[PDB]
DNA sequence: TTTTTTTTTTT
């Protein structure tokens, strides 16, 4: 997997196969949930309307917010590569940070909230830290 | 949203004696305000046979022949033609007598009529609709008689026949039999030369796509087009076709079955998209007139830096773009030589500097610029193929992307995952001009002379600011000569640049004119500037100068190589910065903003 | 049966004061040309030049309006301009006066109140258009029984809806008296909770 | 422009055209108050401002916030008075007295408002004739018969007759009334009309 | 509007 396929995207997931006796307990569970045979069908229904009707954008204050966390993700990733460059690696782009405001505006778009603000901002940006961290490892 | 009328609605400021002496009346309109006596005169001053009308005027005029007309179309529209023939004999009966019969299209706004293939029912038989959708198919143009003109080589006489089909407003299906002898004593002999005929074609609407309710496959309709209404649809458009609608029928062998076929005997055409733009205002021509004047000396720089506002940095790239979308001057020579008057632009650099949007904002802006990429694009699918048909079967010459875009401009993004069997199909259309083919049972030569803007990633992921700028491009230097533009667009980690690149897209994510480049240089691009002997004896010395290794430097490389063929870029260059000044002679100052340029995008540095 | 809103009075001289329905009507935009300069709240749209194209609601209208045109003047829509006026005179059966709306003729009477010069041709289109959808209203209303009407509605405005409400309640209510339903005592306004 | 506070008091009361009361909006009537103070201290500054200096250009800016200060009592009216009719409807359908699904809906002025209401209401009833006048409440429609067949849907402890003769209401149990007495439970819910 | 054989362009 070439580091660019992989930087098409923007969230990177190593999911965890866990094996435990107790995750075996919740697999146990899960055996006779189909050996026996907040709702979707208005889930749905309700995204038909939440989609069409939401036109959010960013606020000033998460500008300020994004360009000094991003300036920061940027700072070190040179002392990252100019040193070690083990052939391989990701730093972080302008692509990236496009995803970063428009996963904000999804979150934002929960809420009917016309204005995003920095009510969610850090926490994507931490499940942003997980998503790049697992493909740094 | 509905189309209630061929004028959009919206932004539009930005017996049969009756019919017939109503019609005359609504044609006189002299007393009111002439409108329409200024309309025919206006199409004899043209020489045409038809002339448009409002029904919207006849709704005003008289309610009850705008319905009656809109209901029993044939009856009417043979009234409508002949009180037309009479008003028009009432100006200059020398012109009423060189056509034969005149015709009427129509115009407005209908009420219900305007509808699709789909809703096209049998209750609008003999009735005038106002049909919009896709043409899919045409006819091959035939002519049609109309009327004969025999002769008696025995008599010295001259007898006349007059025909008519089932495709008229009269319908009496006429026998073609060419009489021969017409009293068994004297022979006949036909006159071609004095007969009449027209033309006729038939072509079929579609329903459009995104109004099909996508559960089937949408219906269609045919259209019957006529005298000098012939080829103004080819396939793929979206017309707006205002015809009656008319029921055929036949039979074969004495009994017919009641099943009829249906057809829309056309008599206007409207293509609803605008797709030009040289409806400049006066007004609009004098504001082009006054930049052009204010000041010469800043008008390059002021027309490159209003580009593509969407993208920082690259001011470079974007003058070089700006020259493209001008263009140089093709001189054709008197023995017959020709020398091409485009340039083609390559940008190689790390992912996520805005080339791949530098493409589309280009493919935007020009008319007539067709996208492609490396991959979904083979060799020969660029230029042309040969194929056979399912009708007749035998081979023909489909064209590629890089002759459809004539005169145009062609967007090649990730040209380097392009296999090397595939590029080496442009070395000949890229310079020359033309595709030459000479396939089993095909031999042409096509002409395609357009422009390349081409995107390449570079070798090793990322550009290696230590090896060499010739490590780092794949291109071998036979290719890399055609394009006489080279831009390493060498992404830097920096930390200033980073926080204005974040301001301005952040600003960019949180909402000279845009509409006005467009007209400026649809107006530049016909101008033909001429060289001069100042800066003629300049350019014959900075390509003297570049073409000498010593006098460029130490401890810097050669994107490019320097042959003959950067001689005629920097007289493409300059003569295509003379272009926005709309100056018409290369002055020294053209001379000197066009050799920069080169001495950036030639030379590189390597470190380490 | 007994909530007896209050009416619309946006057909007349001017909108009564406490109707939910003109309130929501005049808050609908409009398009203006200011003819001074608009110091000390130019951060909406600090100051504003005169000479300046902006979009604001109707009842905002109404006082900045005077004869003389003094803080800025007025240009009617497209859905009235010249251009429509001819097409809802081709056949007016055919126009979704729900999408140019929803207030049609709510809004083209206020219209009258800022004197332009066609009003004596804005006060004939509204008259030949309802005269024109008229015999499309009463037919489809008091003819359309137990059928899902909510397709026979969708191209109507508020004006329109009121009447076509109103010919379904006594077409409902003559085809209950004729069959012995409309005899028994019920709850009037609980089983509207249930 | 201004009054996008208030205009989410009404285009709720528009999309409950039925005449069933909603919960009262202490919230954004607040909130629009505040704004109306607002932009009326902001505005006078300016006013006794332009008798201090002569600054007679912002006449303009002081008619876009006199006028857009009435809307927002308007749109504070209307909606404080549409809301007064929505409830009086509940002592022409329901009844004397409410459950208090509804009693929980009304903001606490507004039963004094009730109760002032219903005491005016039931002391002109009692004023048209000699003997405590004619109840006018009841009586919605024509009378058919005399008598008139119920049946109970709910239970209900003990109904009376005026002679003393009580009679339990048990669920689905029909008895034959006099349509005198059954009209005011019929119209409300308990009861039921079966032969019609 | 089907098989089978033979040549040449194309993915
Ligand atoms: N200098 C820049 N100015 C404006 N936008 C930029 C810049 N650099 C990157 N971007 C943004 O980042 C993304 C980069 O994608 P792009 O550069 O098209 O990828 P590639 O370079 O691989 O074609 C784009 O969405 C673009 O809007």
């Amino acid at each position: 997997f070439m580091p660019t396929i992989l930087s098409r995207f923007d969230m990177i997931f190593i999911v965890k196969d866990e094996h435990n006796e107790e995750r075996d307990v919740m697999l146990a569970k899960h055996v006779i949930t189909l050996h026996v045979s907040i709702d979707l069908a208005k889930l749905k229904k309700f995204i038909a309307y939440c989609r069409v009707k939401c036109g959010p954008r960013l606020s000033a204050e998460a500008a300020e917010k994004l360009k000094n966390r991003y300036i920061i993700m940027r700072s070190g990733a040179r002392q990252h590569e100019r040193d070690s460059d083990r052939r391989s690696s990701i730093p972080i782009t302008v692509r990236q940070l496009e995803a970063i405001v428009r996963i904000a505006e999804a979150l934002s778009k929960m809420k009917l909230q016309p204005f995003a603000t920095e009510a969610d901002v850090e926490e994507a940006l931490r499940l942003f830290q997980v998503s790049t961290l697992d493909a740094a490892l | 949203m509905l189309p209630r009328s061929p004028p959009l609605p919206r932004g539009n400021l930005w017996e049969l004696r009756e019919a017939q002496r109503d019609y005359l009346d609504f044609l006189d309109d002299e007393e009111d305000q002439g409108i329409y006596q200024s309309k025919v005169r206006e199409l004899i001053s043209d020489n045409q046979y038809r002339l448009i009308v409002n029904v919207n005027d006849l709704r005003r005029k008289n309610e009850k022949r705008a319905n009656r007309l809109l209901n029993n179309a044939f009856e009417e529209l043979v009234a409508f033609q002949r009180a037309l023939k009479d008003f028009v004999a009432s100006i200059d009966a020398t012109y009423a007598k060189q056509y034969e019969e005149f015709y009427v299209g129509l115009e407005g706004s209908f009420g219900s009529k305007h509808v699709s293939p789909r809703t096209l029912t049998s209750c609008f038989l003999s009735c005038v609709v106002c049909v919009e959708g896709i043409v899919t198919k045409c006819s091959l143009v035939r002519p049609k008689v109309v009327r004969s003109v025999h002769y008696c080589p025995a008599t010295k006489k001259t007898i006349e026949r007059r025909y008519s089909d089932l495709t008229t407003l009269v319908a009496f299906p006429s026998s073609s039999v060419y009489p021969t002898k017409d009293e068994e004593n004297n022979p006949l002999e036909t006159e071609y030369g004095l007969s009449v005929y027209k033309d006729h074609q038939t072509i079929t609407i579609q329903e459009m796509p995104e109004k099909a309710p996508a559960g089937q496959l949408p219906r269609s309709v045919d259209v019957i087009l006529d005298d000098d209404l012939v080829d103004k649809a080819k396939p793929g458009d979206r017309v707006q076709v205002v015809g009656t609608y008319r029921c055929l029928p036949g039979k074969k062998g004495g009994y017919t079955s009641g099943t009829f076929r249906t057809v829309l005997i056309a008599c206007n055409v409207k293509q609803m998209s605008k797709d030009a733009q040289p409806s400049f205002s006066a007004e609009d021509i004098a504001k082009i007139k006054k930049f052009s004047k204010t000041r010469s000396k800043d008008i390059f720089d002021q027309l490159a830096k209003s580009l593509a506002p969407s993208i920082h940095g690259h001011d470079y790239v974007k003058k070089a773009i700006l020259c493209l979308l001008l263009g140089g001057v093709e001189r054709d020579l008197e023995n017959g030589s020709h020398i091409r008057g485009d340039i083609n632009i390559l940008l190689i650099g790390d992912p996520s500097v805005a080339k791949s949007q530098l493409l589309r904002y280009v493919l935007c802006t020009a008319p007539r610029a067709i996208p492609t990429t490396g991959r979904g694009s083979s060799g020969v699918g660029l230029t042309a193929a040969v194929t056979t048909d399912q009708e007749t079967g035998e081979r023909r010459l489909e064209a590629g992307a890089m002759v459809l875009a004539d005169r145009g401009v062609v967007c090649i993004d990730e040209f380097d995952k392009m296999s090397d069997m595939d590029r080496t199909a442009i070395h000949e259309v890229m310079e020359q001009g033309r595709v030459t083919i000479a396939k089993a049972g095909i031999h042409a030569r096509l002409n395609a002379r357009c422009s390349v803007l081409a995107a390449a990633n570079p070798v090793y992921g990322r550009y290696d600011q230590y090896k060499t700028p010739m490590e780092n491009i794949g291109l071998q230097d036979s290719l890399l000569s055609r394009f006489d533009l080279l831009f390493i667009m060498l992404d830097q980690m920096d930390p200033e640049q980073d926080r204005e690149i974040s301001d301005h897209v952040l600003r960019m994510h949180r909402y000279v004119s845009a509409a006005f480049m467009k007209k400026y240089i649809h107006v530049a691009k016909i101008i033909k500037p001429v060289l001069t002997q100042e800066s003629a004896t300049y350019i014959a010395e900075e390509y003297s100068r570049l073409r000498s290794q010593d006098s460029m430097s130490s401890d810097t490389a050669r994107t490019s190589p320097v042959t003959a063929r950067t001689l005629e870029t920097l007289i493409r260059l300059a003569t295509a910065h003379a272009k926005a000044r709309m100056s018409k002679t290369v002055d020294l100052q053209d001379a000197e903003e066009a050799v920069e340029l080169v001495q950036y995008a030639y030379f590189k540095k390597v470190l380490e | 049966e007994a909530y007896f809103r209050v009416e619309s009075g946006a057909l007349g001289p001017e909108e009564n004061f406490l109707s939910l329905d003109d309130i929501l009507m005049s808050h609908e935009k409009l398009p203006v040309r200011t003819e001074t300069a608009m110091p000390r709240l130019g951060a909406f749209f600090n100051a504003v030049p005169q000479g300046s194209k902006l979009e604001l609601p109707l009842w905002l209208a109404k006082g900045l309006f005077d004869n003389k045109r003094r803080i800025l003047s007025v240009e009617l829509p497209k859905i009235y301009q010249e251009g429509w006026r001819t097409v809802f005179s081709a056949d007016p059966n055919v126009v979704d006066l729900h999408k140019m709306g929803p207030h049609f003729y709510g809004f083209g009477s206020q219209l009258l109140h800022f004197d332009s010069p066609e009003n004596a041709d804005i006060s004939q289109s509204l008259l030949q258009t309802f005269i024109g959808r008229f015999r499309r209203i009463m037919d489809s209303s008091q003819n359309a029984y137990n059928e899902d009407t909510s397709a026979l509605v969708a191209r109507l405005d508020e004006m329109e809806r009121g009447l076509f409400q109103t010919g379904q309640k006594g077409l409902n209510d003559f085809q209950c008296w004729e069959k012995g339903q409309a005899s028994q005592i019920t709850a009037s306004n609980l089983v509207q909770n249930y | 422009m201004f009054c996008e506070k208030a205009m989410e008091l009404i285009r709720e009361l528009h999309r409950a055209p039925e005449g069933q009361l909603p919960a009262f909006n202490e919230d954004g009537l607040r909130q629009v108050l505040e704004e109306m103070k607002a932009l009326y201290e902001q505005n006078q500054s300016d006013v006794n401002e332009a008798k201090s200096g002569g600054r007679s250009d912002l006449i303009p800016t002081i008619k876009f916030r006199h006028c857009s200060l009435l809307r927002n009592r308007r749109c504070t009216v209307a909606y404080l008075y549409d809301r007064l009719l929505r409830i009086r409807a509940l002592r022409w359908e329901y009844g004397s007295v409410l459950p208090n699904a509804l009693r929980f809906h009304m903001a606490a002025e507004e039963m004094e408002w009730f109760n002032n209401y219903k005491r005016s209401l039931a002391t002109y009833m009692r004023s048209l004739g000699g003997d405590e006048g004619l109840d006018i409440t009841q009586d919605m429609k024509p009378p058919k018969s005399l008598y008139i067949e119920v049946r109970c849907l709910k239970d209900y402890g003990e109904f009376e007759v005026d002679d003393g003769t009580s009679v339990l209401l048990k669920k689905n149990s029909q008895h034959f009334l006099p349509r005198w007495k059954c009209e005011q439970l019929i119209r409300q819910g308990v009861l039921e009309h079966i032969l019609s």
